[PDB]
């Protein structure tokens, strides 16, 4: 766990998660896919403390899969990441908290607009045109003032993500082994396998 | 590792004539990296203004808590909660936790619907209320908006005067805070009318 | 922070 | 790095209209324990100063010595060591300011709070304080330990500010200072009944006042006292 | 430690400590230095008194300072040596401070400011 | 943060002007850009008085140099003095991060990274500070040698202010250099207050504020 | 700095008005003197949320014990109920108040400390400006205090708080509670602190501000 | 300073007014000398807010036990002050000197140290004070004295506790325990300092 | 263990005019929640039109300042009698504190009087000697609060030309000895009402060509 | 348990014979009554190896004062001993009672603290068992005793603090400094402990 | 710093060393050269602490350029080994120790045989076949100890250390930045530019 | 801290 | 405190 | 421990 980043574009939101899995000096994993799909529509990439990550992802997609059968129907991805806030608001006061950061990438197919949500393991949520968690964001922040614009398009938005991840390999200490890239649409969610 | 320094911010409150003002900036950081710039820290229930600073998490928390018992005691008493009435029910939700306190520094201001009375409050993290005539001030930045609403204000300012003193008591406050600033937003309070702009300020 | 004659 | 061992407890003064009144208690205490009741924290300076010293008593002694060396060195080669070149408050109080800040910059302090008052060679009071960490001020009312808590606010009602100086005699001020060495004794833990008083006046000169005692106190309302709250005998 | 002012001026203004070292120079064999267009020649001459010499191991006259500086003498071999030892120290302290080897005017300046502090330095010729 | 890189066209040198005591504000005027001679520089970050006093002690052993060697000194050779100086203090506690930049014929348009844990790095590319990361992330994905001198002095400025805003400890305003074979150009003080809404309007970038 | 002096019929308590954060003032005129039940009340000193919310539920349960025994209450009974309540906490609830009424029993003058310890005395102080007024108290007290004689004291010995004390200020609060009458609470008794005139006037000309945005809030349903 | 003296008579409990906070004296004329029974009291020493908390419980178990067994004897008094004092040993700072009454049994003292141990003694003293005068008590005390040689007897030794303690001083408070019944006495500094 | 250092609050304020400087500081001298004197001055003369001012720790501050005093004295022995500039002082007070980097004076400087040109200066220092010219500095216990205020009234930050749509900034200009004094009082008395270690009494020093003259201030004894 | 003692015909030091590591006792018959000269002794209370290095350098001091100057006064003594406890006080424990007789100044007692303080006084007390003795020794010393009476004052005085402190005990020796010269006394705990 | 290997093959000893620079979260440099020319024909590779790394490696390479001026000769592999692992002996024991880890690789021309010495901080030599420093040993160890031969070309002896440099960007988790690889043998060092 | 003969 | 970009 | 009336 360390690089997740996230970018809102026009019309979709665009994850990348490191592949890197690290335990002291030897990387036990160069292919670890560091999201899980909450809903049709709704995506959340986690990084923190190992153990953790997993755990709190795959039990909010437990309940958002539960609430999908109970109403026949998709929460937005605003309901999602509120409902996710709280449980980590809830867990940083419990007697051992979740030390997870999550972004919430979804496609709101009722507004028809891409939404991506940055929440920390205190239970700081935030919508962004663009996020990242960990180092990630002392580089791509700056980067993403520069060269991001509101209108452009899922490829626009790819070759911006490539300029971020070439910039976190020249610079950032640590060998990540590249990224898994995911798209979130009108259409659901697909993988880029290819990056 | 201060639960009140992490994400930074500032609230300041003042009263006019017949009006009240409450101002904050838009900050939300993670120590020296800044996040957000869009991080409104005023939020209203009917005609009560609440402005929250320090922890984020806390802040939305308490939003989302106050929102959910204005809510229920509108639909029982059939009427708005007034400012004096949300001040002790502030109090009393943050001395609830007084032993694992919300770590925020909330500021009340609104008008009396009934006596028409400008009110403002501040409260520490514990509960405890800080009535005022002329300002209450809040966040990371405290010592500056104390500094400066101390020597601008000056009582019985009309809302187009007092909207200069109150917006400048934040700005120059603000711009002597490292994690403080990124844009700011003014909320003017009259008996029946509410204007809400947002500063330019410098975003460094 | 806490208010504290 | 020191602790101090065996100590003295608050010293109190104030201006008047001529001169400069100065007090402390006789009292050594060795922690909770009372341990030495003879012990003189008042130490003149020729005819025109007093040193009052608080704090550690062996270091209060070294300083002793040193004033008393001070005299001795200032009489060498020095046929007006008793008149226009006679030692001055200012000078004594400069010279110990020194040593002390000196000493505290070594990481080795004199672990004591000192107030020089005397009268100059033009008449004018002279009233400073001077303690462990080398820092200095003036003031009308000047009190260390528990007599700046207990003892100024007294002394301020009399002179609170530079023009109630000339309108304060020497009775009224004496009377105050007796009366805040009454209060010490009432609430400081480690104050005795037992004090010296020492009075410069630019016209009389030095009175140095030993063995007086705190009188005229208050105690028969304890009687009327019964339990913490409830309890009626 | 030993103090004497040995070198010092006479009546004249000479300093007659200087003035015989200078007897020990003219005394030394003979060194002679001509630079051509693209080059320097260091010739010395090596007096014929003394057969039986091994000439593979004798100090040679002609002295590398560092690999593109050479000192050569005449007078006291015994004194020579000290002045190379310092020149070298000195050539390898400027490469390690001002990454780079030092210049010919820097070296002689060095060794004729070492031979100045002789000169009016106590308990020292 | 402060900035440094090679070029074509010579050496950009940017630097911020804020100063800092924790979370207070000191001063946003603050020259971190220290004029050794006409064709050296030094940029300061770290301990203020740390950076101020060894840069102008730094400045005093160059100008002796020239004085005995009647030469001005070599890059490498003024970074080593400051390198050097450093390294004694080791342990001591001394935070300086500082990059010479300069020109001389031997040697061409050169800089050095020297900081207070005793690192000496020639290299063509340096970000420095509290806000490095910002300033590497424009800096890196818009840097080509081939910059003209009017690209590679806007990409310079527009890296700090990068920086300034992100960076919660940078900003103030932006001090610009140009170092040619002729020796150092000032590019003026830029202030943010004025820079950022002006580059905003005129690049369209910043969408992250509210405009 | 708080004071509770006792007199001839009655007791009479005062506070000063001064509220830190630190070293910065928050409030210069705060109300230390609360109302625990009509004819009982109480100065507080230390944490400001603990002095409030401890007397305010002792208040709240001496009301209910007033109905329920349809009996006027005592200040036995809220020294009582606040010492246990203070005890439980281990010192915690950082509350140091001066108990102080008049009741069927009589006039009464008590202190409580933050651990659950109480005093009984004819003259008390609490507060970082205790040690300047109880200086005062223990110069100027006697036995056989007048209505009029206690004020001036009690107000002498907040006075030397405010002017001696850095944590004591601004202005000066009073309550009388007399034997056979109602109790009298004299809010800001001395204003001796009032702020000189401004030499200037920081009024700005309208449009000095520069704005981004305007839009109407809705307030209304 | 604090101590309790069985006599001819019956028993005397004495005892200092000083209250302390590090060197203040919070309290000059404090009362340590407390009923928790008629003619069964105790003296006060340690935590003010411990020894009070407890002489409260232990005044209300011998007022519930009057209730249905009639008066406890002091015995009886000194168990329930152990009970408390040893069970709650880690959270109190409590030196009680327990002294009562009893027409069969006559004057009896029960000490209680820090621990909650229970010694029953002809004389107790205690409080830091105490220290002072173990040397004078052991020497001057006799048993069977009258009540104006045991008034005497803690007077002189209170006088030299006070003395040489700086945590002990004021007015010397005693409580006089008889046949006859309840009596009060005090001594001002002005008598007791030139014995 | 023995702490060396000690807290004497207090708060100090310089101020730059066109032809003038002035050096302001409150005289309340205290230690924890007492107060030792409420006239006791920390700006000082000392000679050559500089006035200094060394605020924090007084016993470091009083030493420096000594310490300064000193420093013009033997710049007059050892070089004819020549002036000292205010440049040449700030960068003299510079080594004075940086020679102390490893057991530093906890105070916070500020020297004013005129530059070569005859122009107001005001040098502000850290406590181990970096050094900047400012037209405005607050230093010491409530610098926070009336730092941000000179920003705004000196420097007029934030302050832009009514009806410009916020473009045009209010332009720079110099005040008169009669408008910064009173922003001096105004700032002193707001300090005195939010800080409890401000009050007592003002003492300003104000520097002319003519030389340095004084005025004091009663402020709030509470 | 040390003490010194000043009487009518000159001066006695008394003290226990007790050395201690924690609750061991090491030597039950020390002797902490030392010679610096012919007519001037301590009594050494705190570490015995900082006592007994203290000790030999003054009496090295003195011996070579007596050389070239004469007999020493007591204060001289006193004055010896305090330079070297005050200017050592960072690394010493040593609490020593200064006891000599001149034929001008008949006997006089000093006692040096920790702090490396001096305090001429008519008699002095000192070390662990002096705390319990104060009230006692206060109450029965009298100025100009006889030798006899002194003797009685100084046994009853260390018996009590033997029997209270359990860092003192063993044998009492004393050592009379008169005109007549120098005695050496010893008391058994048969005899004292039964006083 | 962090990689420097070090392998001796039949007619030469190759060092490789990685080219990253790192502080905090920033790559600072991708083409460090982490080694100094001692002499012709020796060469020595370090890592450690920032700044004593280059500070040593000059220090030793000003040294050995001072004898070899001085003597007209070429100091031996073994020889130099000696005096720098004498260097660092004598600083473990300083005021400030240097924390340089060497390699020392030279050829040895009296012998005609390549010489590898690995040298830690505290000054401790072993003359080995192949040698690293820091985590790079837990990987390349166990690597060499299965495919080294002894007899091996200096193109064998690439080969193997490409095999290293592999496993190292495989399962190392910072990114090192690759290796400037340099070769040791009769005819003096030369640098491999394409690795 | 808390009040303590 | 002391100043530190 | 060393040894210590
Ligand atoms: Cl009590
Ligand atoms: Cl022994
Ligand atoms: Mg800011
Ligand atoms: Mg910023
Ligand atoms: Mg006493
Ligand atoms: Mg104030």
């Amino acid at each position: 766990m360390d690089i997740i980043l996230g970018i809102r574009v026009q019309d979709s939101v665009i994850l990348a998660s490191s592949k890197a899995v690290t335990r002291g000096i030897s990387v036990l994993k160069d292919s670890d896919d560091k999201t899980r799909q909450l809903s049709p529509h709704t995506l959340m990439s986690f990084a923190g403390e190992a153990g953790d990550t997993v755990q709190f992802a795959e039990y909010i997609q437990a309940n958002i899969q539960l609430y999908s059968i109970r109403e026949d129907y998709e929460l937005s991805p605003q309901a999602v990441s509120s409902f996710v806030r709280q449980e980590l608001a809830k867990s940083i006061r419990s007697r051992r908290p979740y030390q997870v950061n999550v972004l919430i990438g979804g496609y709101d197919k009722k507004k028809n607009k891409p939404e991506l949500y940055q929440i920390d393991y205190l239970g700081t949520k935030v919508e962004l045109p663009y996020g990242a968690h960990g180092y990630s964001g002392f580089y791509t922040f700056s980067l993403l003032d520069h060269h991001y614009r509101p209108d452009m398009t899922t490829e626009e938005g790819l070759d911006l993500l490539k300029l971020c991840v070439q910039e976190l390999e020249k610079r950032m200490p640590m060998d990540f082994k590249g990224v898994i890239v995911k798209i979130v649409d009108k259409d659901g969610i697909r993988q880029v396998d290819d990056f | 590792s201060d639960p009140s320094s992490i994400n930074g911010g500032i609230v300041v409150a003042m009263t006019g004539k017949d009006c009240v003002a409450i101002a904050c900036d838009l900050r939300l950081g993670s120590q020296s990296l800044g996040v957000s710039n869009k991080f409104e820290k005023i939020f209203h229930y009917g005609h009560v203004f609440l402005g929250i600073t320090g922890l984020a998490t806390d802040v939305t928390t308490l939003n989302e808590m106050f929102r959910y018992k204005t809510n229920l005691y509108k639909l029982k008493e059939e009427r708005a909660i007034e400012p004096e009435t949300f001040t002790q029910l502030v109090s009393s939700s943050l001395y609830e936790r007084r032993f694992g306190p919300y770590f925020v520094g909330p500021v009340v201001a609104g008008i009396n619907s009934k006596s028409g009375k400008p009110f403002i409050a501040g409260f520490d993290l514990i509960g405890c209320i800080d009535e005022a005539k002329d300002f209450i001030v809040s966040g990371t930045a405290s010592d500056q908006l104390f500094g400066m609403c101390e020597s601008l204000y000056e009582p019985n300012l009309e809302p187009e005067d007092l909207f200069e003193t109150i917006s400048q008591a934040l700005l120059n406050a603000a711009d002597r805070d490292a994690l403080s600033g990124w844009g700011a937003v003014v909320y003017i309070i009259k008996k029946d009318e509410v204007v809400k702009r947002y500063l330019k300020m410098r975003q460094d | 922070x806490f208010l504290f004659x | 790095t020191q602790q101090p061992i065996v100590t003295g407890t608050s010293v109190i003064s104030m201006k008047y209209d001529n001169g400069v009144i100065i007090a402390a208690d006789n009292l050594g205490s060795y922690g909770s324990l009372l341990r030495f009741n003879g012990v003189e924290r008042l130490i003149p300076v020729g005819d025109n100063t007093v040193v009052g010293i608080s704090g550690d008593i062996s270091d209060m002694q070294h300083i002793e010595r040193l004033l008393k060396d001070l005299v001795t060195e200032n009489a060498y080669d020095n046929p007006l060591a008793d008149a226009e070149e006679a030692l001055e408050p200012s000078y004594i109080f400069e010279y110990l300011a020194t040593v002390m800040y000196q000493r505290r910059s070594k990481m080795n302090p004199l672990w004591n709070a000192i107030i020089v008052a005397g009268v100059q060679s033009n008449g004018d009071q002279f009233l400073r304080y001077v303690n462990l960490l080398g820092v200095t001020y003036s003031s009308p009312t000047l009190a260390t330990g528990f007599g700046a808590h207990m003892a100024n606010p007294l002394l301020r009602k009399v002179v609170d500010r530079e023009s109630d100086i000339p309108k304060t005699t020497v009775q009224v001020a004496e009377e105050a200072i007796v009366n805040a060495m009454r209060v010490l004794y009432y609430r400081d833990a480690r104050s005795s009944r037992n004090f010296s008083l020492a009075i410069i006046d630019k016209n009389t000169g030095l009175t140095f006042k030993k063995n007086l005692q705190v009188e005229n106190m208050k105690w028969d309302f304890a009687k009327d006292i019964k339990g913490y709250g409830t309890q009626k005998i | 430690g030993y103090d004497r002012a040995l070198s010092i001026f006479s009546p004249d203004g000479h300093i007659f400590q200087v003035e015989y070292a200078l007897e020990a120079v003219k005394r030394g064999t003979c060194a002679v230095g001509v630079k051509g267009k693209n080059c320097v020649v260091l010739g010395c001459e090596r007096r014929s008194t003394l057969k039986l010499q091994d000439t593979r191991i004798t100090p040679s006259k002609v002295s590398k300072i560092d690999s593109h500086v050479v000192l050569s003498f005449s007078g006291l071999n015994a004194d020579s040596r000290i002045l190379i030892e310092k020149a070298r120290v000195e050539a390898q302290s400027h490469r390690l401070t001002l990454e780079d080897p030092v210049t010919v005017e820097y070296l002689t300046r060095y060794v004729a400011g070492v031979q100045q502090r002789y000169t009016q330095s106590g308990g020292v010729r | 943060t402060m900035l440094a890189f090679r070029f074509q066209g010579g050496i950009i040198v940017a630097v911020d002007s804020r100063a800092t005591a924790g979370n207070w504000v000191a001063s946003q005027t603050v020259k971190k850009v220290i004029e050794i001679n006409p064709f050296l520089l030094g940029t300061m970050a770290g301990g203020a008085a740390d950076c101020q006093f060894w840069e102008t002690w730094l400045g005093s052993q160059c100008r002796l140099h020239e004085l005995r060697e009647k030469e001005r000194i070599s890059v490498a050779a003024a970074s080593k003095i400051l390198s050097n100086l450093v390294y004694q203090y080791k342990g001591a506690g001394l935070s300086m991060g500082t990059m010479i930049c300069g020109y001389t014929r031997k040697e061409g348009p050169t800089i050095y990274y020297v900081d207070s844990d005793g690192t000496r790095l020639k290299g063509d590319i340096f970000c420095v500070g509290s806000g490095q990361t910002f300033a590497y992330g424009v800096l890196d994905s818009n840097y080509k040698w081939d910059l003209s001198v009017e690209d590679a002095l806007y990409l310079g400025k527009r890296s700090i202010l990068a920086a300034a805003h992100r960076d919660a400890y940078s900003g103030g305003s932006v001090n610009l250099y140009h170092v040619t074979e002729d020796g150092w150009i000032y590019h003026g003080n830029h202030d943010v207050g004025e820079l950022f809404w002006k580059v905003k309007e005129e690049e369209g970038s910043f969408n992250n504020v509210i405009g | 700095t708080i004071v509770g002096v006792k007199f001839n019929n009655g007791v009479v308590i005062a506070a000063d008005t001064r509220s830190t954060q630190g070293p910065i003032v928050a409030d210069k005129n705060c109300a230390k003197l609360h109302r625990i039940s009509p004819k009982i009340w109480c100065a507080g000193a230390g944490t400001a949320a603990d002095t409030e919310a401890v007397t305010q539920l002792i208040g709240s349960n001496i009301e209910l014990h007033s109905l329920y025994t349809s009996r006027e209450p005592r200040v036995v009974s809220a020294l009582q109920m606040l010492k246990q309540h203070l005890f439980k906490y281990q010192g915690h609830i950082g509350a140091y108040l001066i108990v102080a009424g008049v009741d069927p029993t009589g006039s009464h003058l008590f202190s409580i400390h933050a651990h659950g310890s109480t005093d009984v005395g004819y003259y008390l102080s609490l507060g970082s400006g205790s040690l300047a007024a109880m200086a005062v108290l223990e110069s100027h007290w006697k036995q056989d205090l007048t209505k009029e004689e206690a004020i001036k004291l009690a107000s002498d010995a907040i006075q030397a708080g405010i002017w001696n004390d850095l944590g004591s200020g601004s202005n000066v609060d009073v309550c009388v509670m007399e034997i056979g009458k109602d109790a009298e609470y004299l809010r800001n008794y001395l204003t001796p602190n009032v702020r000189e005139e401004k030499q200037k006037s920081y009024k700005f000309p309208r449009g000095t501000t520069a704005v981004l945005k305007e839009s109407i809030v809705n307030i209304c349903d | 300073s604090i101590m309790a003296v069985t006599f001819k008579d019956g028993v005397i409990l004495g005892a200092d007014s000083r209250t302390t906070t590090g060197a203040y004296i919070a309290n000059r004329v404090t009362d340590k000398l407390t009923r928790v029974h008629d003619k069964i009291w105790c003296c006060r020493s340690g935590s003010a807010a411990d020894t009070q908390a407890i002489a409260d419980i232990v005044q209300y178990h011998l007022e519930l036990y009057t209730s249905q067994y009639g008066t406890p004897s002091t015995e009886t008094a000194a168990s329930v002050f152990k009970e408390l004092c040893y069970e709650n040993k880690d959270n109190l700072t409590a030196g009680i000197i327990v002294a009562g009454y009893d027409d069969k049994n006559k004057g009896e003292v029960y000490t209680i140290p820090l621990g909650g141990s229970v010694h029953k003694l002809p004389y107790a003293i205690a409080g830091s004070g105490s220290t002072f005068i173990y040397g004078y008590c052991d020497k001057n005390f006799r048993e069977n004295m009258s009540k104006e040689e045991t008034v005497d007897f803690i007077k002189h030794s209170l006088s030299q506790a006070i003395k040489w303690d700086g945590s002990s001083g004021g007015v010397i408070r005693m409580v006089v325990l008889t046949a006859a019944g309840v009596e009060r006495l005090i001594f001002y500094p002005d008598e007791y300092e030139q014995l | 263990q023995f702490n060396p250092y000690g807290d004497n609050g207090g708060t100090i304020l310089g101020i730059a005019g066109e032809d003038f400087a002035v050096l302001a500081g409150d005289t309340r001298n205290i230690t924890d929640y007492s107060i030792n004197s409420r006239y006791e001055p920390k700006v000082f003369d000392c000679g050559d039109n500089i006035v200094m001012s060394a605020n924090g720790f007084a016993a470091d501050g009083d030493a420096l300042v000594k310490r300064f005093k000193n420093s013009v004295k033997w710049y007059h022995f050892d070089h004819n009698d020549k002036k000292l500039s205010i440049n040449s002082a700030a960068r003299n007070i510079q080594h004075l504190l940086y020679g102390k980097r490893f057991f530093p004076y906890y105070v916070h400087t500020i020297i004013a009087g005129l530059d070569e040109d005859g122009k107001g200066a005001v040098y502000s220092f850290d406590p181990v000697g970096s050094y900047e010219r400012e037209q405005c500095r607050a230093g010491g216990a409530a610098a926070s609060l009336i730092m941000p205020f000179l920003d705004n009234q000196v420097n007029f930050k934030n302050q832009y030309e009514p009806g410009t749509n916020g473009k045009v900034k209010k332009p720079l200009k110099y005040l008169s000895v009669e408008e910064v004094i009173k922003l001096v009082r105004d700032s002193f008395t707001s300090a005195t009402e939010r800080h409890i270690q401000v009050g007592d009494g003002l003492e300003i020093l104000i520097v002319t060509k003519d030389g340095v003259r004084k005025e004091f201030y009663e402020l709030k004894r509470d």
